[PDB]
């Protein structure tokens, strides 16, 4: 999403 | 289950003097110390070719010691893993939320684990970007077969904060049928805390007494989800387990349910505004309660 943080 | 009272368990009075004593900040730094512990475990499931794909965030993989495995398959890995509750063993599962390429794995794993609810704590999209895919059957009288799995919708309602499906997971090579409630909760944004700790509160009698009346009707997991199935997750399950704690035995411990929490589904709340919720949560429902 690509990444969460 | 890892979740037992002790050795620290709080009263609620002990509590309140614990939160006064810490304030915001104190708390705040509590939480650091959660995650700087060094997680037990490894992530090679999740990181192996095949499964790359099968994970919605780069930075999100799951615990290989504590991952749900898929039986009846091209891989045994899904992102979900198992995690205690309040003196329960695999009270929950888990999970990102589903990519069109893990659909059918999702349901598989929840006709494999005779899952009966599943909780959703984010909406498909927020503040622009995909979240998670749209894995079930919308409208009523809707279907989708993943493989031997058709799943019908049979209704909707509509509540202030969340909406209740139901659906029925029909397994055309055993010739099963089962029911599963799917509650999507939608007034919680990923990295943030709900609008109000009081509609969660509410959301989670819900969700545990549907669990109650579909298990009496037949201890399953009950599926938890958000985006990457961490912050959120991670913040319904271990508001669940306290209040659990604090009803049957008038104790809790959020820096113990929290970190143990981590040892099973890794990453568990993914924010310092998380984890003082959780607090926060806990003295509200106290104070609404009279214990105040």
């Amino acid at each position: 999403n690509l990444y969460y943080w | 289950s890892v979740h037992v009272p002790g050795p620290h368990a709080m009263t609620i009075q002990e509590l309140v003097d614990y939160v006064n004593a810490r304030q915001k900040q104190g708390i705040y730094e509590e939480y650091e110390d959660i995650r700087r512990e060094n997680p037990v475990g490894t992530f090679h499931c999740s990181m192996s070719p095949g499964n790359l794909e099968k994970n919605r965030y780069g930075d999100v993989p799951c615990l290989d010691q504590t991952r749900v495995k898929l039986t009846k398959r091209q891989t045994d890995y899904i992102n979900a893993s198992f995690m205690d509750g309040y003196k329960q063993k695999n009270a929950y599962i888990g999970t990102q939320g589903p990519l069109e390429n893990t659909y059918r794995d999702f349901w598989l794993m929840v006709w494999e684990q005779k899952v009966l609810v599943i909780v959703m704590t984010t909406r498909f999209e927020e503040g622009g970007r995909r979240k998670c895919g749209q894995y079930w059957p919308l409208e009523k009288d809707s279907r989708i077969r993943f493989g031997f799995l058709t799943v019908t919708n049979l209704g909707v309602e509509n509540m202030n904060h969340y909406k209740k499906t139901t659906l029925e997971i029909h397994n055309t090579e055993e010739r099963q049928k089962r029911q599963v409630t799917h509650f999507q909760f939608l007034s919680w944004p990923d990295y943030g805390v709900p609008s109000s700790a009081a509609s969660l509160i509410d959301f989670l009698r819900v969700v545990r007494n549907q669990q109650s009346l579909a298990v009496s009707n037949m201890e399953p997991p009950i599926v938890v989800h958000c985006s990457a199935g961490i912050g959120r997750t991670g913040t319904f399950c271990s508001l669940d387990i306290c209040l659990a704690q604090l009803e049957e035995l008038g104790t809790l411990n959020v820096f113990q349910t929290v970190s143990r929490m981590r040892t099973q589904r890794a990453f568990s709340i993914q924010t310092p505004e998380q984890y003082y919720f959780c607090y926060k949560a806990i003295l509200e429902f106290a104070e609404k309660e009279g214990m105040v």
